[PDB]
RNA sequence: CUUAAUUGCGAUAACGAACGAGACCUUAACCUACUAAAUAGUGGUGCUAGCAUUUGCUGGUUAUCCACUUCUUAGAGGGACUAUCGGUUUCAAGCCGAUGGAAGUUUGAGGCAAUAACAGGUCUGUGAUGCCCUUAGACGUUCUGGGCCGCACGCGCGCUACACUGACGGAGCCAGCGAGUCUAACCUUGGCCGAGAGGUCUUGGUAAUCUUGUGAAACUCCGUCGUGCUGGGGAUAGAGCAUUGUAAUUAUUGCUCUUCAACGAGGAAUUCCUAGUAAGCGCAAGUCAUCAGCUUGCGUUGAUUACGUCCCUGCCCUUUGUACACA
């Protein structure tokens, strides 16, 4: 029982839950440092919240994340969201508002949708094609 | 029997391959009356009294 | 090569029977105050800047 | 959700119109610690045509 | 791996198993042009011959090759599992062979004849120059013969 | 750069550049600029990013396509020809190598070279098939800046994919090559030839 | 079967005497010199790296990059 | 397309016809007015009506509106 | 400072574990290695050819260390890739339940895994020991 | 025997159940009523039974070889 | 004029309504607000393992306890009305841009769908049916076997490819829609044996409980090969082993070795599509004893180019001609 918040992040169908408890600055993802998230070209996608907002700000907290669902990309876009939504949820309850509204400002001015969850989602396919818009081929005899 | 089967000349790939294709192969539908559908064939024609009786 | 810069003044509409062509009046930035209406190819909005390859020639309705 | 996907045509003619019916099943459970007097009062009453009540016992 | 500096020892095209083998290609895949021996079989043999797979064909000191032939035409005396082989339960003596690079042409005939000579419907189907594994002959296979 | 070390450690090279200048993989989104008039407002450098993988709603409105980081619009057009649809991670890696390749030759900050190529290949004017009756002549037109950029992205990427086909050289090398030869055209890049010949035929009908 | 799937001692010297002035050196660079096939071209890369001539600036398979030593 | 049907516009007409001493230029309160003043069978329909009584309200304040 | 294997890049860990089981010799490999295929959905044997039992054991070890318990039927499904069915569409196919059952056994006799209850195989208390060791040795090359 | 129990029950004002009035058409045209009369009365009884609307359709063939059909509808109905 | 819409604005011998479009319904999106959940899951604590030791980090423990409902579930509500502001416009319906917003392309995708027409298809779905035919050497029915797969060829839907954005080999390793056995043998974990396919011993599940985290595939990582029909390609074919079934020959399917074809991007032509869409990629379900290169859905990776017009084609609308009205 210390200062702590839990937050989530949802890309396509991935969800990334992230508890933000007061600590000595660690950031784990399902079991592992944020330096081992590899599909690895996107590595700086999940570092990104740390660098937009300065590598400090974590020395008083510990972040842990576990992602279920999604895929090798959808999960990477969901953890960064829960990491940044949580770093800004922590300044909600514990640090004051002006610090928090500086953080929303420095994310949304960059915002690869870091606090705002992307509404895009697979459209249902309908009979007559392999896709949702695509149709089967025809011939007119 | 199966003896006659392989012994039989005039059989197997080579034989047919050496034959001209019938032109009935690459035909069309031939359609056989798709454009006299509306012209009834019964030659009868239901009257109008037997219609007004019914309906 | 005498190159000619020309800011789009106004959107006038789609010419060309297919439609991929748009009628637009432009204003050059060097020596403004004289306008030319040109036929564009790509999608165009107000205040874009067109590279007129030759200056003194304008077009009208297309087929 | 019990899906059933089927062509509308009895025959084969026409564009291939498909059609899927569904039947949704809602299953609740409520755990009660009670004596015999209520559970038997509560099984006879609160019957409803079309709501299948099932009462089991034994935490084992 | 390494940078090697072979002398004039390495040779270009070399002949074995009544065939010809390209020297400047890897030895595992060099043995493939020999008929009846393929990727898997060539691999296991070279492993069994205690030979460096990284070597090309033009490498392989003459001792190594003579070994590689020996194991190919006797897989059962050198522990190759008798399901690694193209002819098991033969048809007459029931042994387990591996037909190799000119005999495989012979044994296709040997087999195809055993069917024709017996009037099995499969044979008849071969003699007619058709497909025998049962595939529909309406649409496919029109250029072939 | 005032480093800070917490429990699970962030590497020095990582710590260093990130909170510093907000630059690319390890390239500078700074002084890179467009050596031309419009083709400005239609190249994205500033704003900067780290890698060119952005789930951006760039299509659901007409012109907002022009807000995508141009470097990423270069990649997006690599990942195609059917077999490579999707496969952005593939592409995203091809660019990093290309830029690094282009970096080695002619130092020239490479995200600026990518700019120079897109500029130097967009056909300024072009032609369409006006009716005229049966026998259709060609009316010269002046192509928009957006179509100028778009066409430069396809033009570059295609002939380089076509180069890297059936040959020992890779996608990144051929992509690097065509790009480099397009930073100031050299009559040998598949692109420049098309650009030049789209302003040669747009000239012959005027 | 087209020229230099082997070492060809003169070719070793070629590599030692020609890699200077290569601003870019990679697999496709080594073959383009009427020279080594891609396999032994890939072995030279870690060799010329054993000391000196090349600086490894790229990382991995499917793309290598080296640069003149300074 | 976002052209409101008649029943929306017809309702807005009928409401501004007889409850002008209410229904400020704010939709949200117009919404909360509609529940108590008119019987509407669905939130979506009621929102669509109140959103339009709002518009018609807002331009009356500058000049009349015919109907 | 303290070390888990989850602190190590999954690739170089197994490679470091691969060299270990190699350098050691207390292995119990089957012997049909170099001739087996590792899945029906494969064309060629592995290229390690003396090895790849170390690599898989090391892989197998890490995977079971990461969770409660798994079975041979699970590793079949994990290590199984897509089988080209010639002219027919690709399909996922499970891998050899013999390589894996023998990898499980050869690691248990070597005391890195035990037959967990609830079914399966559990990470050995002695495997925890030896894994976090070589993991800590892996972050030694990076000091 | 015993574990199943059946109870008849008068239906409340049949003139508002489709199925009832369908089997009434049947038990008119079989009893020989004029098709227009038969359908038109059914519509009248359903209406006097207090419906918002009713609609009877007869399809098939009466006395004439050809097939025809007839909508018989009165009052209010919606369809979507 | 506007709209996706007889959608409206406006004009107005019309005024004011109804069917149909809209509304409505279903699903996918937003709730740290409401009601809780050992068949969902978190934080604490025991009990417990490993590494560092400095308090840490990383796990185990279908009830050793405590509390919570952010995550999952589904009830009740709420939320959006193209809002606010601004351009444009008969300053009308509306439209366009900007901010805000989960969401502003009918929010996205469907379900429902008036009047009418067709000699459209279906008597081979029906113990729906008129008439005609047949009805014991049967056109009834059952049983044995064969055939619907037959092969000079023409056409259509597809699958797999021509490689280096690649094959292959190791390693990383991530979804969602589903189904699943009583008077019975469905979905199958785990342990063994087997190279493989499989086999054998057991086991959980009538199911958010067990199969299943369906560890799927593309994909990501390190290697091998190096442009050569090559290790691209996997047709044809020989030989062996297995499963389904009373039965596998004209080879149901699966596995192993071998054999290694055409195909070097495709003439005239022609199909589909505007955002989580196209394309690539697998999966579940339907059929199913066994067999998917099919289909219905599903998630995963994820673009390019329009955001226009009537030129091509197709269809609606007026005007107009008619000796047509079975049109
Ligand atoms: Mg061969
Ligand atoms: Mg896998
Ligand atoms: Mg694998
Ligand atoms: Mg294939
Ligand atoms: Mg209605
Ligand atoms: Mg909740
Ligand atoms: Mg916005
Ligand atoms: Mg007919
Ligand atoms: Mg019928
Ligand atoms: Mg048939
Ligand atoms: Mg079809
Ligand atoms: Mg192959
Ligand atoms: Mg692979
Ligand atoms: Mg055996
Ligand atoms: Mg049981
Ligand atoms: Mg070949
Ligand atoms: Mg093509
Ligand atoms: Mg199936
Ligand atoms: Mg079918
Ligand atoms: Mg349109
Ligand atoms: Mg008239």
């Amino acid at each position: 029982a210390v200062p702590s918040v839990q937050t989530f992040g949802k890309k396509k169908s991935a969800t990334a839950v992230a508890h933000v408890k007061a600590g000595k600055g660690l950031i784990k993802v399902n079991g592992s440092p944020i330096t081992l998230v590899e599909p690895e070209i996107l590595r700086f996608k999940v570092y990104e919240p740390l660098l937009l907002v300065g590598l400090d700000k974590f020395s008083n907290i510990d972040i842990r994340v576990r992602v279920t669902g999604g895929g090798h990309v959808s999960q990477v876009y969901a953890i960064r969201q829960a990491i940044a939504k949580g770093l800004v949820a922590y300044h909600q309850k514990y640090v004051d508002e002006q610090s928090k509204n500086e953080l929303k400002k420095a994310f949304t001015s960059y915002d690869r949708t870091l606090l705002i969850a992307d509404s895009r989602r697979p459209e249902p396919k309908k009979f007559g094609g392999k896709g949702a818009r695509s149709r089967f081929q025809k011939s007119y005899r | 029997g199966n003896e006659g089967a392989i012994r039989d000349k005039t059989a197997g790939r080579r034989n047919n391959r050496s034959k001209d294709v019938t032109d009935s192969a690459t035909t069309k539908k031939s359609n056989t009356r798709r454009a006299t559908d509306r012209h009834s064939r019964t030659g009868k024609t239901d009257t109008k009294k037997k219609v007004n009786q019914g309906w | 090569t005498p190159v000619t810069l020309a800011k789009v003044i106004k959107v006038l509409g789609r010419t060309g029977s297919r439609g991929g062509v748009t009628q637009v009046r432009v204003e050059f930035l060097e020596d403004t105050s004289r306008t030319i209406v040109r036929n564009v190819k790509g999608p165009v909005r107000e205040n874009d800047i067109l590279v007129l390859m030759e200056s003194e020639r304008e077009a009208r309705r297309l087929r | 959700v019990l899906k059933i996907s089927t062509r509308k045509t009895p025959n084969g003619e026409g564009s291939k119109t498909w059609e899927t019916y569904e039947m949704r099943i809602h299953k609740r459970y409520i755990d009660l610690e009670a004596p015999v007097q209520i559970v038997k009062r509560i099984t006879q009453i609160t019957i409803e045509p079309g709501v299948d009540v099932e009462v089991v016992v034994a935490s084992n | 791996s390494l940078v090697v500096q072979e002398q004039g020892s390495f040779q270009h095209i070399l002949r074995l198993l009544n065939t010809n083998v390209d020297g400047n290609i890897k030895i595992v895949y060099a043995l493939t042009t020999i008929k009846g021996v393929g990727r898997r079989y060539s691999n296991l043999v070279c492993k069994k011959a205690d030979v460096d797979l990284h070597k090309r064909a033009g490498e392989l000191t003459q001792e190594e090759l003579e070994r590689i032939v020996q194991i190919m035409q006797n897989p059962t005396h050198y522990k190759i599992p008798a399901w690694f082989l193209n002819r098991q339960n033969d048809i007459t003596d029931g042994k387990d062979y591996h037909t190799l690079a000119n005999n495989v042409e012979s044994k296709l005939r040997d087999d195809l004849e055993r069917l024709k000579k017996i009037r099995a419907h499969r044979g008849i189907r071969h003699f007619w120059g058709l497909r025998v594994r049962g595939q529909h002959t309406k649409t496919t296979g029109r250029r072939r013969a | 750069f005032t480093p800070v070390v917490l429990a699970t450690p962030i590497p020095e090279e990582v710590q260093q550049a990130q909170t510093e200048i907000k630059l690319f993989n390890k390239w500078s989104f700074e002084e890179v600029e467009v050596k031309d008039a419009s083709l400005v407002d239609y190249v994205q450098v500033r704003q900067p990013i780290f890698v060119a993988h952005t789930a951006g709603r760039y299509a659901n409105k007409r012109f907002r396509k022009a807000q995508c980081p141009i470097i990423e619009r270069l990649t997006n057009s690599l990942m195609m020809n059917g077999r490579n649809n999707g496969k952005k991670l593939k592409a995203v890696r091809i660019i990093k190598h290309t830029l690094d390749i282009i970096n080695v030759l002619t130092d020239q900050n490479p995200i600026q070279v990518v700019v120079d190529a897109i500029t130097n290949t967009g056909p300024r004017e072009d032609t369409t098939r006006v009716g005229g009756g049966g026998a259709a002549r060609r009316q010269a037109v002046d192509v928009s800046p957006l179509r100028r950029v778009n066409q430069a992205i396809a033009l570059l990427t295609i002939g380089a994919r076509e180069a890297a086909f059936r040959n020992i050289k890779t996608i990144a090398e051929t992509l690097a090559e065509e790009l480099i030869n397009a930073a100031k055209g050299s009559s040998t890049s598949y692109a420049i030839k098309k650009k030049d010949e789209l302003e040669r035929v747009a000239k012959s009908n005027r | 079967a087209q020229h230099a799937v082997i070492l060809d001692q003169e070719k070793y010297d070629r590599i030692l005497k020609e890699v200077p002035t290569y601003r870019y050196v990679s697999v496709s660079v080594l073959v383009d010199r009427l020279k080594i096939g891609g396999s032994l071209a890939r072995i030279a890369l870690r060799h010329l790296e054993k000391e000196g001539i090349i600086k490894p600036i790229s990382k991995h398979s499917k793309q290598a990059i080296y640069t003149r030593a300074t | 397309g976002r052209v409101r049907t008649k029943t929306v516009k017809r309702a807005s007409k009928a409401l501004i016809e007889r409850y002008y001493p209410k229904l400020t230029l704010d939709f949200q309160t117009n919404k909360r007015l509609c529940d108590e003043i008119a019987t509407i069978q669905s939130k979506r329909l009621r929102n669509k009506i109140a959103g339009y009584t709002t518009h018609l309200m807002k331009r009356i304040q500058k000049g009349p509106v015919r109907g | 400072p303290g070390v888990s294997v989850r602190d190590v890049a999954a690739q170089d860990f197994i490679n470091a574990y691969a060299s270990f089981l190699q350098r050691q010799g207390k292995l119990e490999v089957p012997g049909y290695v170099d001739i087996v295929k590792t899945s029906s959905g494969n064309e060629m044997p592995p290229q390690d050819a003396e090895g790849w039992f170390y690599k898989r054991a090391a892989s197998v070890a890490r995977h079971i260390y990461m969770r409660k318990q798994v079975g041979v039927g699970k590793l079949n499904k994990l290590y199984g890739g897509a089988k080209s069915r010639g002219v027919r569409p690709y399909k996922h196919i499970d891998a050899s339940g013999s390589i894996n059952r023998k990898v499980l056994q050869a690691l248990e006799k070597i005391g890195i895994v035990e037959i967990s209850p609830k079914g399966g195989r559990r990470i050995s208390e002695n495997g925890q020991r030896d894994l976090d060791r070589i993991a800590a040795q892996t972050l030694e090359e990076d000091e | 025997p015993g574990t199943i129990v059946l109870y008849a029950e008068r239906v409340q004002d049949r003139g508002l159940s489709a199925v009832a009035q369908a089997e009434s058409m049947k038990f008119k045209l079989l009893n020989g009523l004029a098709i227009r009369r038969a359908a038109y009365g059914v519509v009248r009884y359903v209406m006097e039974s207090g419906a918002k609307g009713c609609e009877v359709v007869v399809s098939g063939k009466l006395r004439a070889a050809r097939a025809k059909a007839m909508k018989f509808a009165d009052g209010f109905l919606i369809h979507s």
